[PDB]
């Protein structure tokens, strides 16, 4: 029937909105985890490089 | 002591904002210490060897159990070396004069051994002149590249 198909289309629209919101939030989660793997890979690399440099400065001073 | 060691390890002139070009001339350090116990001395020499400064510094150490009259000669022979290195070899000497209150109580001892009339609270009347003859031996002269900058440390008794 007509309103039968209308209610079925409303259920399909709810499922569509649910899956689109799931895609958006999963993309945001993997994005922020990618930036935290990023910028953490920045911070510890710069810290260890500076530790290596300070060790070389102290060795040549000694 | 941590603030004096932090200043000693990160004081740099800014040549680019000043407009005198750029060379980055680092600091020679003259460290006079009068009654450092063992903990302050351990902190200062570990800080200096960790930042790599004992090849640029000269230390006139006077521990807490050493005799309490050579404290009179300790700052004067520190600043003799400082005036020499700044005004006849053109360094940029920074002078850390630790714990001047021990120097002042040493001169109170030698000025109360001689029955001399005191100023305020038993310290003798010429303590202004002694502290002046130590402090005022710093600054910059004309036409010469050197400088003696002074950071003393005082322990205020009743703060």
């Amino acid at each position: 029937s007509k309103l039968e198909a209308i209610l079925s289309q409303e259920v399909e629209a709810e499922i569509q909105a649910l899956l689109q919101e799931a895609e958006a939030k999963a993309e945001a989660v993997k994005r922020e985890a990618e930036e935290k793997a990023k910028a953490l890979l920045q911070a510890r690399e710069r810290a260890l490089e500076a530790q290596y440099r300070a060790a070389l400065r102290r060795a040549e001073s000694a | 002591n941590e603030i004096a060691a932090q200043i000693a390890r990160q004081a740099t002139v800014r040549p680019d904002l000043s407009g005198e070009g750029e060379k980055e001339e680092p600091f020679a350090v003259v460290f006079a210490a009068m009654g450092i116990t063992q903990r302050e001395l351990s902190y200062f020499i570990q800080e200096f060897e960790r930042t790599g400064a004992l090849s640029r510094s000269v230390l006139f150490l006077n521990k807490a159990d050493d005799p309490t009259i050579e404290r009179i000669l300790t700052p004067r022979m520190a600043l003799t070396v400082a005036e020499y290195l700044a005004f006849e070899h053109d360094y940029h000497v920074l002078v850390i004069l630790t714990d001047m209150t021990n120097y002042c109580e040493a001169l109170r001892e030698i000025g109360a051994a001689r029955e001399e009339i005191p100023g305020r609270r038993g310290y003798p009347g010429y303590m202004y002149t002694d502290l002046a003859t130590i402090y005022e031996r710093a600054g910059v002269v004309e036409g010469k590249k050197g400088s003696v900058t002074q950071i003393p440390i005082l322990s205020m008794p009743d703060d």
